[PDB]
């Protein structure tokens, strides 16, 4: 088993969400992840 | 559900406006001041409101409904301002929305109190969500909410296994960054891009079992704007619905993001207008019928480390004579 590899290394989406409820607490997206 | 659109359709306007910058915003904190501008709102004012959150199908009800998760709501009411009886009530009821009472045109020292009340409701992460520049003898109400959220990964990335790393920038240049790693039980699912054409869904849960980060990623050789369009409420409830727990490897850059947006922008493209301008009915709020909407004011910020992740966001309205 090749298990998948999720390389977060270009820009991605991102939601923080109650799992329970579905209700999207934050949303964005990192185009530029630098300090 | 409503909050689903409404995220989307949020987004939407600041990828609009938002040309290759970072974004971040609560749709949740949104909703909640909104809810409470809705209740002092009526006749034509409060109806575009309810058509343009989703709501025409109460909605407080739901808003009501509501690791370290806190949720809180404000109100600076300017002294010797008389705030219906009924509108107090349900902001009590619906929102249970601390009550406090200021004088706006002394400036610097309004300013300062809302934002020590942020502070004080976000962990201090968000700062300076007004100034003294905000306030004056016109000045009548502020209302304020302020999400917060403080969470372990259930599973943790050990910073031992965080290394450099390049990351390509969909303008092609590239930044090294640490970037964490770990072999974890995560939720996955692949999904067609429709177009290897393919992207991915990681579900990360946080410690509680309530909250979790969801993370969406193209393949490498395409943009991020290309799937971008694609998201809808259907999709993020498919996503949702479609991730499966295995051991996945996850490399996952240690970030922040902030933003500060303009919220009349955005609650304008949602086709509220009316609150905004001189002739607003808001007579729910009081018999004054000068009142109106001048500021909206939404800012957060988002950490992301290997211990978790910490979150706040905060939404203000101002609302004055004329």
């Amino acid at each position: 088993v090749l298990y998948p590899q999720v390389i977060v290394d270009h820009p991605f989406f991102f939601l923080i969400r109650n799992r329970r409820t579905g209700t999207i607490l934050f949303m964005g997206r990192v185009m530029h992840p630098e300090t | 559900e409503a909050i689903a659109d409404l995220s989307v359709n949020m987004y939407n306007r600041l990828r609009a406006t938002g040309e290759d910058e970072n974004i971040l915003f609560s749709p949740l904190s949104i909703a909640l001041a909104m809810g409470m501008m809705e209740l002092g709102a009526q006749g034509s004012t409060q109806k575009e409101i309810r058509h343009s959150m989703g709501y025409d199908s109460e909605e407080f009800s739901f808003l009501k409904e509501f690791y370290v998760m806190k949720i809180a709501n404000s109100l600076f009411v300017q002294n010797g301002f008389h705030v219906n009886e009924e509108f107090l009530q349900m902001m009590k009821k619906y929102f249970n929305a601390a009550v406090n009472h200021v004088d706006f045109s002394q400036n610097v020292a309004v300013a300062n109190y809302i934002n020590k009340w942020v502070e004080n409701n976000t962990n201090n992460l968000v700062k300076d969500l007004v100034s003294p520049r905000d306030f004056d003898a016109a000045t009548y109400l502020a209302l304020i909410n302020a999400v917060y959220f403080k969470g372990n990964w259930k599973s943790q990335f050990r910073p031992e296994n965080t290394r450099t790393f390049s990351f390509t920038k969909d303008d092609e240049s590239e930044v090294q960054i640490p970037m964490m790693y770990q072999q974890g039980e995560f939720y996955y699912g692949e999904f067609s891009d429709g177009s290897g054409g393919i992207y991915q869904v990681l579900e990360i849960p946080y410690e509680g079992d309530e909250i979790s980060m969801m993370l969406v990623l193209s393949r490498q050789e395409v943009p991020l704007a290309t799937l971008e369009p694609l998201v809808k409420a259907q999709l993020v409830e498919e996503w949702a619905n479609s991730v499966k727990k295995q051991k996945v490897e996850v490399y996952l850059p240690r970030f922040t993001v902030e933003q500060e947006i303009d919220l009349k922008d955005v609650l304008k493209a949602l086709g509220i207008t009316e609150i905004f301008i001189k002739d607003a009915n808001l007579t729910g709020l009081s018999d004054n019928k000068e009142i109106f909407l001048s500021k909206a004011i939404h800012k957060s910020f988002l950490e992301v480390n290997e211990e978790g992740s910490e979150a706040a966001a905060v939404s203000g309205m101002i609302a004055i004579s004329r």
